[PDB]
This record gives structure tokens, C-alpha cells and sequence, in this order.
């Protein structure tokens, strides 16, 4: 993509497109789909410890940002463009998991209901680290609780996955640029 | 409802009618008597430091443009075109010398002046009086150590006087620390609660911490963690509560400089705060130097709250009686190492941001308490804030304001709601003053 | 609107202003004059049989906790903490000796008493009067053969008297059958209709069945199936309609014991009901034994409805003028074989539950009729309920109440709306009584 | 708010209170004084040409059935059953001799008469007076060259008189062109704007075109494209503006027969319009023949708008103060080749339909201008419509109405809002007339 | 999954995870995807008879439950935990199909519009019945009618499919535990 | 499908079913999935020129209709059944793309956020044109802008794709019959 011509495209987005339009491997797309479907299943049934153990690498960065709305023509204002809704290492994810599992987390009674829809899976091996797998996918996440509370989240996920203990591919980076600036879901207390 | 006569808050602030969290007519009345009258948080110097820098902010339900002028001052204006009322600015921050309306192209300066009108000569000739067509300006804009507040009412007290006795408590961290910076952009989330629910919670609710935040206390390993599940009561002398004439108040938890931050930041913070405290002893005295590194849960009346040391900074922007848009910034001390500021900012959002696990503990409490205010059998019921009543003092030799010398109580609820009722039943500042001439006596009865 | 003077329901209940289904101010007025005044369905013994068992229920827009006491009685309380108004219980059913608030940890007993307050001694000392801080209790809770109703108004008639002439019709199935059980949990669905739309339909609308339910009648093969597409009118003597002083009413379709149940249950049900009827002839007489196994479409004023024999049990919980939350339970006879009870319960939900194909036929009828009540040109229009007027009787030697001796008519609409208007225009029960002293005469005119 | 006294529109229509776009009480008042009083667009002959053909339409918030009678006339009726108020017709168009209610099966004729009631003889006997149970009929239904309008108020002026001076401008295209057809079905989209925002924009806003539509002008290559980004002002004599007693008004852009249509249609259209103009010179004179092929942006008061030549036809159906349901049809000249009509219709939707790229340019302008009318600090602010004031004329020898002899100005805003204020402050047509007896003098002051 | 450690996980959910984490067969996942996509297509175009004939086994149990909200710590209250929104055998599904197709079903005029989105497909053969195929999938179901009525349903589906007449795989069990306790969609009159 | 028996099924819908129930080719389904996922990615990052260049054939018809609500029993009223929300050739799509990219399109500042979810992919080669590929897929399209505006679109897409310049498969026809009659999304200014 020529971003001087395609005026609405960011350099980052153009870079990410390039990585998937190259070596298409059908088998890798399928592996990626299985990996993400199993991850989503563990999360949906709230098996958060199993998710950590089976899906999340010790060196993980798990990051969801919220970008301040700026003018398309803006070129002078150069202060922090985004904040981190999440920016977690493994221990920080573990804290969040223990918070979910704590029997005095009053908000988790009655039990929440999660349903995740994972689509648009793309996969490509890194060029310089043949053990690093880039996976892109989109998620719709439905959270229902307390009779009539319903919150639906929508996001694109830029992941890196790498083989870890026992040869199991695990998440080493997830990056989400959350598309809604003001959340209308009470909070973002879900693992995208 | 006759707001002159209706007792929404009982004498001494001891109780409030539950309807205050649900009644839409009262919400509309608050737009006039609370939000159009009082000081509201806009931004910080650190977010608009250079000429032309601007942000948008809410003031009640209104939106304003807040702009750094060429002379270094800040002016704020309604984000509404003077022609046919279109929203002028659609972004949250930027830098510009002016703002052009996308409807008919009128151009306003950063100073609010109508500077240009397309084809003015051919269309209006000399008939358009642009001098009278400047953006509607926020009458009062003042700073408290870089923190910029606005007020639509020209008759308001100066910001410093409005902070009243609360200013003394804020100064060690806001002034004597060398100054604070606000780290943006803020998180923004809508909750289904009345703005008063989180405002009252931050102003004076230490009681809820051990029980509401049991899971966050147990999981995060922060310095206040012994409270988890009401396993332990803070010792005597662990802190105090205060409130003031114009409604602002706070709790003080002695020495709690690492606040809600997880164990990963505790040693670094406790060293940093302790080191600055030792320097401040010589400048502002031991007590005030200690207050600097003590955890303050504060509401600046009506709807700006903060946890100092934790570094949480909140605006509870009103939408309707059961809807509030929560803005969450981080505050950091300017002279902290940059890497520490970055981690502190992330930790503020980790704990109290859009996915803040502590903040999530409060959701159901504030949403249901607010929504119950609409329910028929609860409208005329009494919300209680009598904990510690009869033990508050005023005019203490060391700690100013109406003060409860205990870490947990409802002193600050009482002062918050006393001021709230005085405003709701008054038509202007002069009437508020008349209704407040015995404010501390009312609060210290029995 | 002046509810003392406004004629919302015309003389003899012959018509109603369409605005009654849409006007939000009237809905608010109903919270006071209908829902806070009258008996509302809570639960059944079978859902809270043991000490400590509880459920939550709506009473109008309020939520209550309904709890089995140690002494075997049932008490109900507002689901609202007496401290700062948080919702106490967030589940629908369970067993507990008490309820602890998740905000500041106050603990209430199953009996509503404030039993514990965290750190009471250190915080409140002896100053908190817990005796005065019990949950707000529903003043009246009474049972009709296991069916538990509540009323906020201490001045209400006893439940039995309130049922008036309708009780006679319900007793064969509710009492003489050996007793009923409510099978939970209920289905719960929100519809965009006024609560009065389904209430009026169940109380007295047999006319709609052949046309509205044409597809369900044709597809399901139930016993009332000859009505499909108005292919056939029920014969003379096929049934009757009744209504009563306090607004409750029902239709009676003789012998229709299998009700709306598809052909897969018809032979089994018709055998069971017939066998019990033969036993009941000797105990309560032929007529009442026949009523036992006859299909009753009933509304217990204001918003509880049922189809006996079909076993459908409904609460039309009001949310606003065009929003109702529909709760659907199954009723079964205690002495039915367990496998039959299970299939009957599934069939109730199959036909009238959240995916009830019969219930779905009614959706557009009730939603549009309700929403049209908001439309400008329809607000002051007259909804007609004059079918059968001038042919009703009172004081019949066999069938009590205001009775129309025909299967299809609007007798029960007229009694429902006569009581509705008497309540809406009255400030208390004494005024309702005064406004109802010639209730049956008004209904039997001409 | 006292609508008799409240100055919502200042003298000469020079300004309006911003609250008019946001106030729900005023919206409710408009249902009575604007929508129940004035002529509203229903359909075109071309959409219901044969006996039995019908469509549904909104009239304010009410829905009506509009039906071609056997005698060739058109009658319209509330889409509400006379029994218990269910919506009769659930489709948008069709052909039928009658409408049967899906609730209890009452059958109404295309003429609104209650023709059948299921089992009438057995149920009602001879007691039901069906003659008095016809659908509630729209009192007035009239045609302007195939365009069918309705009015609930029997006292309204005839449609032709109501169009006043605007009729003269519409006639060349509506009448002398040989006639127009409306191409359905319409696009339907909800926008979060007050109905007055697009109504005022179409009635008289040429000023916004170059700036608002900069991107559409630059991208589409239409004939008005030189305006993109205010790069050029139309020359003197490029057009004019007009307004009338009953509020209708329009802009005239000379010769702009291809309108907003992209370059792919320009040559074909400019040939077609020019050829018909040459024929019309001899019939209606040069000026009126020129008006035929000139672009008219018109609002027929209150909420029907159009762009002739572009062929855009709009209904701004009111839902609430910040919600409008936009219906978009295409207008074509009957004697155009069919292939041209098809492409013209697609182009109308391409530019101004649900995915109309021009229409999308207007979204934020109209939504934010409307929503700002709810904001506290803006409610009492003044929306300006003073451009061109003091230069309008009345009674011109060539161009009738209150006329501004310039292409860009606010003449038509002033006439629109003068009529609006006269209606809002009046209880009936007689009062409107009294309030309008010096209408043109007020508009031409200074 | 150890459900004593992963405190939020139900025994049933843990059992279902185990069945897919075992023998992964890529070909079976693809067959399952085709099966479900074709089923959804027939339903979306309201070919309900074709759906019965081609997709539904004679021994089917088609079940959607609604579970009462109970405390996470609840251990004493032991009454019916759920009701059946659907619990249909083949004949009962046929009744519902005839109800849909009846020309006097007034609610079906004007014609409804359905769009289904099927994601997260997993497939595994039964261990003891090598002719029984377990398929898990999630559905978003969009129903539009009458100009401005829009209802969106979200659910996870636990299916069993088996080869029937002509060797065609047909649904013999569908189980849905509907995640929203109080429906905000007017009814649940859609085939999930 | 027998549409005399399956009374709710349109002739068009029955014709479309038939084309996919025939020669199932797994490889083609995968190619189609990649094609649509890459198309959705380009659109999501607002690479509209790249979308035209890489995804859209010179002979394209890009059509989205809105069908008037008529009685299921209607047989006499025979006027235009639908209008065209879109009915674009390549040049008309280019106009729309230039409108998106224009720096004076005020509505595009701050930058919009798009997330697309593509599901239910089916593919079949045309019988008479072995170079014509029929692809059916469903889309959920999420558009977020200006802090709190969120619009979600739902649609089924009937596509034809054909090999063009460089052997790249490109869209030559897209047909969408939009399921909601009255839009509740402010406009339909998104590429479905
Ligand atoms: O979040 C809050 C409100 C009051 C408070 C006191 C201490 C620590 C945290 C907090
Ligand atoms: O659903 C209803 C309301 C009245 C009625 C009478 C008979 C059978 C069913 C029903
Ligand atoms: O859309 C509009 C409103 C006024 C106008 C004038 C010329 C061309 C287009 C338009
Ligand atoms: S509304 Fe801003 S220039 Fe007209
Ligand atoms: S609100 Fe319940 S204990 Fe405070
Ligand atoms: S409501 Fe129309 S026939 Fe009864
Ligand atoms: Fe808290
Ligand atoms: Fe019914
Ligand atoms: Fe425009």
C-alpha cells in the first residue's frame, strides 16, 4: 500500500497488511484458527487458570489501547496519543485471574456468561524469527449478567504466538487498538 | 417539586432522600444550581502547554473548548457555532489558531472571536457585527497548581476560596512536591449511576474498602491490603476525615504513599515518597510533609475526585440521573523519573481505568444504589450518613475544616450533602452564602 | 391530568381512552394507585418450601426478597439496603439465613432485621439503632392455596375477599384438586406492550382465539382447535364469563381440560381430569367438579394471569407504559404422576413460554395496541369493550359474580376496567369502596 | 412553557431559540400546532394508480393508510383498528379491497367502513352500530399535480392556497413539464436530528453547499461543482430565494437542470431540459420556462422537501425532538425515456439516499445542531437567520412572494420560522391568520 | 481442567473441553463447518421443511434452556435449576415448522429477514459411538421485521450429529444454555 | 427445494442454495475465505484505493437493495419492489472512494474505526463460465466514530468473482438485499 495515495491508511496498518499478502500458508491459517478457537473456548467457560497455563507465554505483553480523537490534519500536538486499558505482563494477568476467581468478587455472583465469536483469522510466520507466528483475528465478545445486562465488544487483535513449554504455541503479544473511544459497556473487564 | 422547601438532605447532612440519585427533574435542576454555578474540572497545564493547544471538556452536559492563548492564559468557550448552533470541534485535543465550522464555514479564533465569514463582503456587506458574535465564553477559568477549573457563574468565589479548608490538605502534594502533571489521554466509560454515587464514595467512603474491594485487596497485594474482607480494622490514628464550607472533602490515610498500586511498585514508591518527605519536613513542617505522602481520597465539589499517591484522577460527567461518563486520568509528580511516571500511569489505569479491577468492584454498588432511587417504594426512603456524627470538630489547632479524627466515618458525606442542599435550595451564590453562614456548627452538633 | 375528574373508563366499563396504554404520567400514577395498593403475585410454597428459602420478585417496579421464616411463615422485604440503598440480593432464588450487602457489609436476617454491622463497636459504638434499621417490609403477605401474594397497603382487604366472586371458580382446581404446585424457574421476556394489554386479554378475551391463534390452533392440534381461522363458533352453552368487585375475572370454557396442549398430551390429560372429576362430584357437586376440569382464562387484578388446565401462569411486570417483563411459570396438580408434570411443564413453555408459539401470535396485537396509545390522533380515541353488554347478570343461583352466560364476550373487560378506574380516581381503599358500592349494578345496566 | 407568550422566533424571523431543536415539550406541542394542523405529504398518484392500491404513510407520529377508491378518488385513514386499537396494516404498499385486523378479525373496507365483524349475528346481534365504527378518517386529502397531501384539520386552507406564492415556482416543473412521477419505494433512514434541521436546510440554505458538500462537489463532478471548498462564489444573478405566507419557500439556482447528478448524466440532462424549455417558452413565457429547468431547493411547510431537477424528494418524519425518520424518493418527468428515469432514480439515491454521499455530508451538521438544543448553556441561545435581511422585496412584477434577489441568503429561513412561530402561538387556523395579516411587511422591514 | 483450581468452571464445561483437546482432525472440522453453514443457509432463507428433511434426525432432541440465577456459593437450594425454552422431538419441531408456514400466521407478513453467523466450529468423533459426531459452534442470529424491529441472539451450541438416511449427517441433539436470563428480543421464536 | 411446499422460500433463494449443494470443493472454500478476509482487511484499514486496485473488477456491479414491505399474499400490486441503496459500476465506486479520501470530507475527522466479521463462506464455480466463481458470505460490520457513535450492519452477500489483471480474482458482482427496511445506523455509508 502506498499511504501517500491511500490517504486514510496509517503506516502501521500498511505494514501489517504486507505481512499476510506474502507467503500464504493454508496449513498455518488452520493451525491459527484452532489455536484461537481453543483459547476462546477456555475463556468462555471462565477457565482462566487453564487459559494462562495453556495459552499465555511467560514473556507476554497483553495490551489494549484507547486512542485520543485527534484531527486527521493534526501535525503539531505531540502529547501521549493513547492510554493503556490493558498493558499486562504474565504476573499482571495472573493478578487479574486471581481477582476473577476470588470468592469475594461479589460481581461474579450470579455467574457471568461469555460467548466469543472469532473471525477473519490470518497467519504468517515472522521473517527473522522463524519461531514467531503472527496471527490476526477479529472478536465479537458478548457478556451477559444479572438478568438484563448485556455488553458486546468488537475488536481486531494483532497477536504474536511462539512455541513454549512442551512445544505448545502460546501468546507472547496481543495488541488491540479499541475502536470505540467512549465505552458503552460499563467497563472493559473482559479478556479480548 | 419545590426545591426551596423540599428537605432532600436532613439537618447536619445526616440523611438524604434516595430519590436524589434517580429523579430526572432534580437532575435538570442540578444543571442550573450545581453545574452552572460551581467550579468544574477542565484540564491541566500539562495537556495544553503551548499556545494554540486545546482540548474539549464537559461542564455538566455542556461541552467546551479549552484553549491556551498566545499570552499564556487559558480561555474556554462553548463548543457551539454562533451561526446555527453546530458543534464546532469534533476532536478531543489538538493545536490550532482557530476553529472553522463545517456547516457554513465561519472561522473563530483560539480567543473565541468570530474572525472570518465566507464571502462576508458579498453576502453580509458591512451588516454583520462580528464583535458580538464571539463564542459563548466560560466566565471564570482559574488554576490550582496547574489544574484548570471553569465556572459559568461570574459570581462564584475564587477557586482557592472555594476549595476552602480542603486546600490545606492538597497543597503538600499539589504545590510543595514541586508540582504534578496530568497524564492523558483519559480513559472514558459510561456507567449507569448518578454522578453523586461515585462523588460521595471518593469524598468520604473508607468504610466500603475492605468489603467492596476484598478481591482486589487480596489479589493485588497493595499497601492497604490488610483490609481484605474486613479481616482487619485500621488502628486508631490511622487517619482522619475532613470537609469544608463549599462541599469539598477528603479522607486521609496516614503514610499510604503506594496506595492501591500492586506490590510491583510498592518499594519504589515508598522510597520516593519517604525521601521527598524528609526534604519537606524542613520546609513545611513534619505534619504537612507527612500529609504529602499520605493517601487522600478527595472530591472537589461537585464532580471531580482523586486518590493522591495512588494517582487516580476522576471526572464524573453527568448525562442523566442514572448515567455518568467517567473520565480517568493519572497524576504523577513532575520530578519522578520518567520510567516511574510511565509505570505509575499504567497502574492507575490497571486499577481504576476502563478495565480497572478495583473500579469494577464499585460498579454494581453505584449503579444499583442509583437505579433504586427511581423505584417507587424507595424514592422517599432515607440514605444514611450518620457514622461519626457528634464526634466531629471544627477549628482544630493542627487539622483545619470540619474534621473527624478517625480513618473511617461519614464526616465528608455530611459536608458534601450540606453544601449540595444549600445550592439546590438557592437561586444564586448570595443565597448559598446565607444558607451556609453556620455551616460548621450544623456539622458538629451533638 | 386530573385523575379525580378524567373519565379514562366510561360508565359500565364500556370503553377506555386509548391513552391508558401509552401515557407515562398515568403509568407513574398507576405505581401509586394500582401497584402500591393492590395484591400482587410473589411466589408459591413449592418454590420456597424450607426455612431460609428465598426468591426475588417484582411488585410493580419495586423488587422484593420473599423469604420462608423459621416459624413456617413467609415475609417479604424491599431488596434495598437500609444504609446507602444498594441492591441487597442479586440472584433469583436460594437458601440463606441472611443477606449481606456488598457495599459496606451490613448483614440482614431472613426476618429483615439488621443483625450485624462491620466493626459496629469501634465505629458506631452504641449509637446505631439497629432495631429501627430493618429492611422495609411488605405490609401484607397472604396465601391462596400455596399461591403467595403481597400488598404494600396495610388497608387492603384480605386476599380472599379481594378475589371476591372469582374465588368460587378457582377453588375446584386450586383447593379441591388436592392442590397445585408452581414449576419454576419462570421464563422471562420483555415485550413492548403495556401491562394492561396482556392482562385484559387473559381476563376476558375468547373472541381473539380463533383468529389471532389460527396458525397455532391449526398446527398444534389442541382441543380448542376447531376455532382455527374462525372456521367455527363454539356452540351455545360452551362457556361463560365472570367478573368481580375488585377487578378479577375469567372466562370458563366447559370441559377443556387439555387446553392448549398439543395432541401428544390430550388423551392422558382428558383421562386424568375426568377421573378426578368423577371423585369430586361426590364432594363438591357436579357443577363445581365440572368447573375443576374446565379451562379458565383468568386475571387476578391487576397483573397476574393464568390458564388453568393448560397450566399457564403469568406475571405482567410493569416497566413503563410500553414495556412489560413477562414471567411464565407452569402450574401442575400435586397428585399428577411426576413424568406427566414434567411433560406438562415443558408444554406450557412450548406454547406460552419465551419461545411459546401461541404466545408469539399475541405479540404484535399487544405491542401495537399499546404503542398506538402514544400516537397523537389515538390518545383520545375509545377502545371498545361493549360485546355482551345488557346481557350480564348478578346474583345467579348457580354462578356467582357479574356473569355473561356465553363463551365469548367482553364482560370481564368491563369489570376489570371498572375496578381500574375506581382505583385510579381514588386516594385510598376507603375511596375505592365508596366508588364501588354499586359495582354490579353499573355492570348489568340495560 | 407558555406558547402564547414565549418568543421562540424573534421579529421578522431573524433568530430562533436553540431549544426549538431539542425541547421535548415543544415537540409534543408541535404535534398539535404543526403536524395536526398543516398539510403533510402522503404519496403520489404513480404509487397508487389503480382502485384498491394503498400505501402507509406517516402524518406526524401517526400512521395512516392511503387508498385509491373505486371512484378514482383517494381517502386516508388512521392505521388503527376501531375495536381495541391494534395496527391494521403492517406492510408499506399493496392492493386490497379491505383490511382485516389480526386481533379479533374485524374487516374494514378500502373506504374505511366497518364491513364485517366475525360472528356478528351470534355475538352482537343487531346491537353493533357499524356505521359509527369506520376508521378515523383524515379530514382533508388534496392533490398538487399528482402529489397527494393530507391534513387532519378540516379548517385548513385548500392545498393550492396553502402553497401560496411557492406554487408559481413549482408549476413549470410540476405542471407544465407534462407532469412528474414519484419513483418508489423510498429509502428510509433514522437520523438523530430534529425534523426542522433538514427542513430549514432544504428551504433556504445555499450558503452551506460549497463548504458542507466540498468533498461531494469535488468528487462527483456535478454542475454546481465550482463551489467546492468555497473556491468560488456564484455570480450575481445566479439565483434567488423566496418565501410565502404559510411557510413554504425555496431557493432558485438558474439553469442548474443537471443538479447534483454526477458528470455521467450531465450532458443527457442538459440536452433534455433545454429541449423542453424551448418548447415551453411559447407556452408559459421565457422566465417560467427557465424556472422549469432551474434547480429549486424547496420545503413545503412543514416537513416535505425537494430538489427539482436533481429529482430528490424528502419527508422528514418526526419521531422526537432529536429523532427523524428520513424518507427519500426520486422524482422524474413522465415523458423522459424509461432508461433515463431509471438512471435518474438510481442517481437520486446515490447522492441523497440511505447511502447518499451528499446527504452524508449533512449528518453531523444537522445532528449536532439539533442535539446542542438540549444542552443547558445553549437552550436560550439564538440561532441566526439574518443574512440578506433588509434586502427582500414583496410584490415584484416578475417573481412573486417575499423574494431575495440573490442566490445565497436566509430569506426562506425567515419565512419558514415566521409561519412556525405563528402556528406555535395559535390555537387554530383563524388565530394563525390573525397572526399573519402583515406577514410580508414583517419579512421586508429595514 | 482441574475445577477445584479453576473455581469458575462447571463440571459439564470441563468435560466438553476435554473432548476437543484430544484427537484433532482437520478434515472433520471442515466437514462440520460445511454442515453448519448449509444448515444456517436453509434456516436463513426460511426453508424450514428442507431444514427438517436434510438437517434433522428423526431421534432429535432440540433443547434450549434458561437457567435461574443462583449464588455462586449456593449449596442448599435444590429445586429445578432451569426451564426449557425448547425441548423438542422431531414431531414437535414439525409442529413449529407448520406454524411458521401457515398462511394465517399473521406475524410472518411482511416476510421476516434472518441472517446467521456461525463461528468457532469444533468437531470430534464420539469415543464409544464412532458414528456419533460432536460439533460445537457459536451463533449470532439477526432477525429483522416490520421496518424497525431488530433482534440479535447470541449462543453457544453443543450438537451431536449422526449419519442417517442416504448417509447424510443429521442433527440428533442440540443443547443451548441461553446466556441472557431475561430476553430483550420480544421472544425466542428463532431456531438457534 | 420445492418452493410450493416450503412456502416461505423465494425462487431466487432456492436457486442460490442449489448452486452450493452440488460440487463441494474444499480448496475453493478456502480460497474464497482468504479472498474475503483480505478484502475485509483492506476495507477495515480504509485502504479504499488498494481495495479498488486489488479486489474490484473493471466490470463490477456493486448493488445493495432495500425491498419495500409487501403482504406475503400480495399478487396484484406490481410496482418497483426495491430501490438501490448502491448500484455502482467501477467509476461510481471510484467517486465514492475519492469522496472518502478527500481532505475536506469533514465527517472523516477524527478518523473512523471499522471492524468487519466475515462468516458462512460458501464457494462454487459457475457451470457455464468455468472462470466465474460464486461466493456467498455474511458480514457483521461495526463502525465507530466521534466518541460514542456505534453502528452495526448485518448482511448476506451474493458475489461473483473472476480472474482479472495478473490472474488476481476480483469482484465482478456483489448483491445484498439489506435485511432491515428502516436503517437505524444514521446512513448506509459503508462498503458491505
Ligand atoms: O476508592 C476509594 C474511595 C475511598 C478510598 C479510600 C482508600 C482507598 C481507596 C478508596
Ligand atoms: O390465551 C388466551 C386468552 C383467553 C383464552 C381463552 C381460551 C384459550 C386461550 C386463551
Ligand atoms: O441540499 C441542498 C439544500 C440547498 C441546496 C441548494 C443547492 C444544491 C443542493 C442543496
Ligand atoms: S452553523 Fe456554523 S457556520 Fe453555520
Ligand atoms: S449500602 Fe449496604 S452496607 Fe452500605
Ligand atoms: S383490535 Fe382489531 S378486531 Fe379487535
Ligand atoms: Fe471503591
Ligand atoms: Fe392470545
Ligand atoms: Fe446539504
Amino acid at each position: 500500500i502506498n499511504i501517500q495515495e491511500d490517504k486514510l491508511v496509517s503506516a502501521h496498518d500498511a505494514e501489517e497488511i504486507l505481512r499476510f499478502f506474502n507467503c500464504h500458508d493454508s496449513a498455518l491459517q488452520q493451525e491459527a484458527t484452532t489455536l484461537l478457537t481453543q483459547e476462546a473456548h477456555l475463556l468462555d467457560i471462565q477457565a482462566y487458570r487453564a487459559w494462562l497455563e495453556h495459552c499465555v507465554g511467560s514473556e507476554v505483553q497483553y495490551q489494549v489501547i484507547s486512542r485520543e480523537l485527534r484531527a486527521a490534519s493534526e501535525r503539531r500536538y505531540k502529547l501521549n496519543e493513547a492510554m493503556n486499558v490493558y498493558n499486562e505482563n504474565f504476573q499482571q494477568l495472573k493478578v487479574r485471574v486471581e481477582h476473577q476467581l476470588d470468592p469475594q468478587n461479589w460481581g461474579n455472583s450470579p455467574k457471568l456468561r461469555f460467548t466469543r465469536f472469532i473471525t477473519n483469522v490470518q497467519a504468517a510466520m515472522d521473517v527473522n524469527d522463524k519461531e514467531l507466528l503472527h496471527i490476526r483475528s477479529n472478536v465479537i465478545l458478548h457478556r451477559a449478567r444479572r438478568g438484563n445486562q448485556v455488553d458486546v465488544f468488537y475488536a481486531a487483535r494483532e497477536d504474536k504466538w511462539k512455541r513454549g513449554e512442551g512445544g505448545v504455541r502460546k501468546l507472547v503479544q496481543r495488541f488491540v487498538d479499541y475502536p470505540e473511544r467512549i465505552l458503552q459497556t460499563h467497563n472493559l473487564m473482559v479478556f479480548l | 417539586m419545590n426545591y426551596n422547601n423540599k428537605i432532600l438532605v436532613s439537618e447536619s447532612g445526616l440523611s438524604q432522600k434516595h430519590l436524589i440519585h434517580g429523579d430526572e427533574e432534580l437532575f435538570q435542576h442540578e444543571l442550573k444550581t450545581i453545574f452552572a454555578r460551581n467550579w468544574l474540572f477542565l484540564t491541566h497545564d500539562s495537556l495544553i502547554p503551548a499556545p494554540g493547544d486545546y482540548v474539549t471538556a464537559k461542564m455538566g452536559i455542556d461541552e467546551v473548548i479549552v484553549s491556551r492563548q498566545n499570552d499564556g492564559s487559558i480561555r474556554a468557550f462553548l463548543n457551539v457555532c454562533r451561526h446555527r448552533g453546530k458543534t464546532l470541534v469534533s476532536v478531543e485535543a489538538g493545536n490550532a489558531k482557530g476553529f472553522v465550522c463545517s456547516y457554513h464555514g465561519w472561522g473563530f479564533g483560539s480567543n473565541g472571536e468570530l474572525q472570518s465569514v465566507p464571502f462576508e463582503k458579498d453576502l453580509y456587506g458591512e451588516s454583520l457585527n462580528k464583535k458580538c458574535l464571539g463564542l459563548k465564553e466560560v466566565a471564570r477559568v482559574e488554576s490550582f497548581h496547574g489544574f484548570i477549573y471553569g465556572c459559568f457563574d461570574q459570581e462564584a468565589p475564587p477557586l482557592m476560596d472555594y476549595l476552602g479548608d480542603a486546600a490545606w490538605y492538597l497543597e503538600p502534594m499539589f504545590k510543595h512536591s514541586g508540582g504534578l502533571e496530568l497524564v492523558g489521554p483519559p480513559g472514558k466509560v459510561v456507567i449507569k449511576a448518578n454522578w453523586k454515587a461515585p462523588a460521595e464514595n471518593f469524598v468520604g467512603d473508607a468504610y466500603h474498602v475492605g468489603w467492596t474491594h476484598a478481591s482486589s485487596l487480596r489479589s493485588g497485594e497493595s499497601i492497604f491490603s490488610s483490609l481484605a474482607g474486613n479481616a482487619a480494622l485500621p488502628p486508631e490514628g490511622a487517619g482522619l476525615q475532613m470537609t469544608s464550607k463549599y462541599g469539598s472533602g477528603m479522607g486521609v490515610l496516614w503514610d499510604g504513599y503506594s496506595g492501591v498500586h500492586s506490590a510491583d511498585l510498592v518499594p519504589e514508591l515508598m522510597a520516593f515518597g519517604g525521601a521527598k518527605q524528609e526534604r519537606l519536613n524542613k520546609e513545611i513542617g513534619d505534619v504537612r510533609a507527612r500529609i504529602y505522602r499520605s493517601h487522600l481520597n478527595c472530591t472537589v465539589f461537585p464532580n471531580n475526585s482523586m486518590l493522591t499517591c495512588s494517582g487516580v484522577f476522576k471526572v464524573w460527567n453527568p448525562i442523566d440521573a442514572n448515567t455518568t461518563e467517567v473520565w480517568t486520568y493519572a497524576i504523577v509528580e513532575k520530578d519522578m523519573p520518567e520510567d516511574l511516571k510511565r509505570r505509575l500511569a499504567d497502574s492507575v489505569q490497571r486499577t481504576f481505568g476502563p478495565a480497572g479491577f478495583w473500579e469494577s468492584d464499585d460498579n454494581d454498588n453505584m449503579e444499583t444504589a442509583s437505579q433504586n432511587g427511581k423505584k417507587y417504594q424507595s424514592r422517599d426512603s432515607d440514605l444514611l450518613s450518620n457514622l461519626g456524627f457528634g464526634e466531629d470538630v471544627y477549628g482544630d489547632a493542627v487539622y483545619p475544616g470540619v474534621v473527624g479524627k478517625s480513618a473511617i466515618g461519614e464526616t465528608s458525606y455530611r459536608g458534601f450533602y450540606r453544601a449540595y442542599q444549600a445550592h439546590v435550595s438557592s437561586s444564586n451564590w448570595a443565597e448559598f452564602e446565607h444558607a451556609s453562614s453556620t455551616w460548621h456548627t450544623e456539622l458538629t452538633k451533638t
